[PDB]
């Protein structure tokens, strides 16, 4: 169990791990978050109390260094920073937990919600998106861009996704424009999964990366991102089974731990309607359908 | 974007520009079976592709075999005029080729583009006008050489005939409009005004008879009059 210590909170905070959030007051003596389950990334986000504008956080992982939140009085944020000194590191945390200035990562023994929401996403994969090859760890706001939405933007600063276009030279093989349209099976399966992605578990990698960007940031980018690659598996005739099974159960842990308050903003009636109802697996996503039914019968 | 009453005068513009009418493409006629269900028969088509400046047409007719032995024709049907178009600019040189084509019913819009993707600067637009197109076949010599085709063919027709040596081309796509429109509302009625004087002949090489300037503003006056004839008997006024 890991832990990310925090130098101080000089600011009045929301903070995030994972899907829990508590809130931190002016100059509190906080220092940091304990307990922190390894073999899963995370991720640690803010929301000041001051200015709701800009929701961000940074995406890591404690089996790949020692990492701890830094206030910036210049730059006015909460930073991630790794420290080298391992022994340094190691008494900073042992004195902060003796003097139990630490909340514990709250996780519940029957909980496998956070394990569900990030299954297939890695570190690895996540640093490929996100673009800052120095950090072991990924910052992400509320603002980003993504490459898509910069192509219709710094580019140091944007969401590197695999762009997702129905119409597009990529997406449909000359001579086939009617077949590929109507049925997305060559782009999802030999462009996308054969060609850029080489395995369906980085495919839903991102896709869950996407999901958790929006919800989290409310990062708009990262929920077109989202829908696309849902609506390119939905819109395939000819996709593996397991591949549809897994999706029902990716989407139904998204769907479970929304928000419900922020449904109307992270969820795309078009999309959603259209994957469950009208598409080629109109019928293959039972788990996802039922509690899309049960919880958000407006969309619908 | 889509091209309405606002942006009306760019349809005689320099930019070369193409309406598509898909509405004659899929055409069936439908009959009761020997075991008293209904089954459609298919007749021959027609892709309306149409110059508004100069009049020029391109009458793609659509050949009965090409429904052979498909599945969903009237979304097939979509696609082959799409395909059809897409060929057609391609076979022209690119000095010709349009830099705009306007699709008549929003239901083209995908399949067009998605056969256009090789040509990203050519706008493909719908259009809130409501133009009364899928009445070329009213028009007795397109539609007989539609009826009599044995297999695909493009033929290529003026569909102002000589209007515009005497007339502008905004002034040539109002009478064709009329025109249509009053064979669409009415055939018969519209038929017979055109040719109710048996001294206007229409030419071997034109479409629509030889009227002077005032035979013509005798004619569009009794095509409107037609038209408002209609929509008293109709809404009863
Ligand atoms: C505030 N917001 N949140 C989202 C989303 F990520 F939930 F999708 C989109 C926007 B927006 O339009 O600015």
């Amino acid at each position: 169990m890991n832990t990310v210590p925090f130098t101080s909170a000089p600011i009045e905070v929301t903070i995030g791990i994972d899907q829990y959030s508590f809130n931190v007051k002016e100059n509190q003596p906080f220092h940091g978050i304990k307990d922190i389950p390894i073999g899963h990334v995370h991720v640690i986000h803010f929301q000041h109390a001051d200015n709701s504008s800009m929701r961000y956080g940074y995406w890591f992982d404690c089996r790949m260094g020692n990492f701890y939140i830094q206030y910036d009085p210049k730059d006015g944020l909460y930073k991630m920073m790794e420290e080298r000194d391992g022994a340094k590191f190691e008494n900073i945390v042992h004195n902060f937990k003796e003097r139990q200035m630490m909340v514990s990562y709250p996780k519940i023994d029957e909980d496998d919600t956070w394990y569900n929401l990030t299954e297939f996403v890695q570190m690895d994969k996540i640093r490929k998106i996100v673009r800052k090859d120095e950090n072991q760890f990924s910052y992400v706001d509320s603002s980003m861009t993504t490459v898509q939405e910069n192509e219709l933007s710094d580019p140091a600063h944007s969401l590197n996704y695999t762009v997702i276009n129905f119409k597009s030279r990529e997406a449909i093989r000359p001579g086939h424009e009617m077949e590929d349209f109507l049925d997305k099976s060559y782009y999802l399966n030999t462009v996308m999964l054969q060609g850029i992605f080489k395995n369906s578990s980085n495919y839903f990698g991102e896709l869950q990366f996407a999901f958790l960007n929006a919800m989290f940031f409310g990062n708009y980018g990262s929920s077109l991102q989202w829908h696309a690659m849902i609506e390119l598996i939905c819109s395939s005739a000819t996709v593996p089974k397991h591949m549809l099974d897994k999706l029902d159960e990716i989407l139904y842990y998204q769907i479970k731990t929304l928000p419900e308050q922020y449904s109307d903003i992270l969820l795309n009636e078009r999309v959603w309607n259209i994957c469950l109802y009208s598409s080629f697996q109109k019928n293959s996503l039972h788990n996802t359908e039922k509690i899309m039914e049960n919880k958000y019968p407006e969309l619908l | 974007g889509a091209m309405n009453s606002s942006n009306y005068a760019e349809l005689f513009n320099n930019d070369i520009k193409l309406f598509v009418d898909d509405t004659n493409v899929y055409r069936v006629t439908v009959h009761k079976t020997f075991e008293g269900n209904v089954a459609t028969k298919a007749i021959n088509g027609c892709i309306f592709t149409l110059n508004p400046k100069t009049g020029h047409l391109f009458l793609k007719i659509i050949h009965t075999s090409v429904w052979a032995g498909q599945k969903r024709l009237s979304q097939l049907a979509k696609w082959k005029t799409a395909e059809e178009v897409s060929a057609l600019v391609r076979s022209l040189p690119k000095e010709e080729q349009p830099k705009q084509i306007i699709v008549t019913r929003k239901a083209m819009l995908d399949p067009l583009e998605v056969h256009m993707l090789d040509f990203p600067n050519i706008a493909i637009r719908p259009t809130e006008l409501r133009l009364p197109f899928s009445a070329a076949m009213s028009i007795d010599k397109l539609s007989d050489v539609v009826m009599k085709a044995t297999e695909p063919q493009m033929v290529l027709f003026n569909i102002y005939d000589d209007w515009l040596d005497r007339i502008s081309s905004y002034t040539a796509f109002s009478r064709l409009t009329l025109l249509l429109r009053a064979l669409k509302t009415n055939e018969e009625s519209a038929k017979m005004i055109l040719l109710s004087d048996p001294t206007i002949t229409i030419k071997s090489y034109h479409l629509w008879p030889s009227f002077t300037d005032e035979q013509w503003i005798t004619i569009e006056s009794q095509m409107r009059d037609l038209i408002l004839t209609e929509y008293g008997r109709k809404y009863n006024v």
